[PDB]
């Protein structure tokens, strides 16, 4: 239900230090 | 050959 | 895992380790996908050629790690195998065809800030992520070069067309791999290695922002030549499989 939505991450809003490069690549 |  | 950096704490929180009892030993990497189902490569656990067959009694899983080596109290958790399932069809005889093996654990685990379960994806997510030059990301405690870290390592890499994947190998290469790497004229590096095989290579989505396992690290020749590619197994392309052996339980 809660699959994929990490504590330290999405759960708070924050991002880690290199996954706006995967973002990025879809466009 | 495999990952190993 | 080759020309990556050191993981931030919690970034990876399905990663989970794969050790041998006896002698002590990191195997592989494998990943949480539910609080008491663990996915991993078939070849970490079976591999006739190499007289490598564990049962359950052999490994341990460690879930919820950062470093390598240390026991970390009050975070890592490990747990015991009730039960090994293989791809009936993994093909150890070939070309890995079907690398991909579930671990039952003898007891759920509770989940934490550092443990907690990635999403497989389901036909619309593979259909849309799954192209040629999207990245993904792959993290391991494997080797650094084709020399081990001292905590787990992540890069992420663009998904490759298949026919620059057969052009790249003799191996016969099968619609249940994808591979998966930087071309020679792309300047940028980075691969899997040895220790790092049976752990995620994972795409966050960009319409619900979960982050969902597409393949697991089965096989490569060397690490991070120049021509040359990683290769994983195919999450969707077996997930009717995956289903099958978590409903009957
Ligand atoms: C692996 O080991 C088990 C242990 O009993 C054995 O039954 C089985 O034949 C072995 N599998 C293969 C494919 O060699
Ligand atoms: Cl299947
Ligand atoms: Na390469």
């Amino acid at each position: 239900a809660d699959c994929g939505l990490r504590p330290l991450f999405e759960k708070k809003s924050l991002e880690d230090k290199t996954e706006r490069e995967l973002l990025e690549s879809y466009i | 050959x495999p990952x190993c | 895992i080759v020309e990556g950096s050191d993981a931030e704490i919690g970034m990876s929180p399905w990663q989970v380790m794969l050790f041998r009892k006896s002698p002590q030993e990191l195997l592989c990497g494998a990943s949480l996908i539910s609080d008491r189902w663990v996915l991993t490569a078939a070849h970490c656990l079976l591999y006739p050629p190499w007289d490598k067959n564990f049962t359950e009694n052999d490994l341990l899983v460690r879930i919820g790690k950062h470093s390598r080596t240390r026991y970390e109290r009050n975070i890592e958790k490990i747990s015991m195998l009730e039960k090994i399932y293989i791809h009936p069809r993994y093909n150890w005889r070939e070309n890995l065809d079907r690398d991909i093996a579930l671990m039952k654990l003898k007891k759920p685990v509770a989940f934490s800030d550092y443990i907690h379960p990635v999403c497989l994806p389901d036909r619309e997510t593979a259909a849309s992520l799954l192209q040629a030059g999207y990245k993904g990301r792959v993290t391991g405690w494997g080797n650094l070069k084709e020399g081990q870290p001292s905590v787990l390592q992540v890069v992420n890499l663009p998904i490759v067309e298949r026919p620059v994947c057969k052009d790249s190998t003799r191996i016969r290469i099968t619609d249940n791999m994808f591979c998966a790497g930087y071309k020679p004229d792309e300047g940028k590096r980075g691969d899997a290695c040895e220790g790092d095989s049976g752990g995620p290579f994972v795409m966050k989505s960009p319409f619900n922002n979960r982050w969902y396992q597409m393949g697991i690290v089965s096989w490569g020749e060397g690490c991070d030549r120049d021509g040359k590619y990683g290769f994983y197994t195919h999450v969707f392309r077996l997930k009717k499989w995956i289903q099958k052996v978590i409903d009957q339980f």
